[PDB]
């Protein structure tokens, strides 16, 4: 029926509509574990500085999260959030990078809340090697290191990391592409 | 340093 038939054949767009997107999903899916790290330490590759910064100002994407990496195959899930264009404290003068905690599979046997030590940085890849970063004991109190309730727990690091002045004027900006670096402790932490 | 701050999200 040239009427039946027309059913069928977007039954079948539909449906691969549907495909697509998920392919699509995969497509992404894979990217995360390719980049995923079970040691507690973290290399976010943040390609498109110029335009992604731009972003930041206009204020259609503030910020951006790094791919979820943990301290262990079943430990603590979690990873790091950057503002360009800086928050609050910082907003428009420097930028800003949080450490943050997810909802994590094995969350149910860890300790919490969480105590271990970060370590933010933004490496530096001129010659110098001057990488800039600073650290912290986790206080116990904040709600930033619960036992995580929803997706991911309260952000937090320090706004003003580094100025957006000093930090595009320095050896840091290349082929528009920066790395940011977490370093979570796990010695004092005694595994399986 | 130390003293860890917090950002500006909980729409």
């Amino acid at each position: 029926n040239t009427g039946l038939l027309e059913s069928q054949l977007s039954r079948h767009d539909q449906m691969l509509s549907v495909h697509d997107i998920r392919l699509a999903d995969m497509d992404l899916r894979f990217q995360v574990l390719e980049t995923a790290s079970y040691n507690g330490v973290l290399i976010w590759k943040i390609r498109d500085y110029k335009r992604r910064k731009q972003e930041a100002v206009m204020g259609k994407t503030l910020s951006l999260y790094s791919q979820p990496f943990y301290t262990g195959y079943f430990g603590y899930k979690m990873c790091a959030r950057v503002y360009l264009n800086g928050d609050g404290m910082g907003k428009g003068t420097h930028l800003s990078l949080f450490f943050v905690i997810m909802r994590g599979e094995y969350d149910a046997l860890l300790p919490w809340p969480f105590k271990q030590k970060v370590t933010l940085m933004l490496m530096d890849q001129g010659s110098s090697r001057r990488h800039l970063g600073d650290a912290f004991k986790p206080d116990p109190n904040s709600s930033s290191f619960k036992k995580p309730t929803g997706e991911m727990n309260i952000a937090s690091g320090c706004p003003v990391f580094v100025a957006q002045t000093v930090l595009e004027n320095g050896t840091y900006i290349k082929d528009d592409t920066i790395f940011i670096k977490v370093i979570v402790d796990t010695s004092d932490l005694p595994d399986p | 340093c130390s003293v860890p701050i917090q950002c500006t999200d909980k729409t």
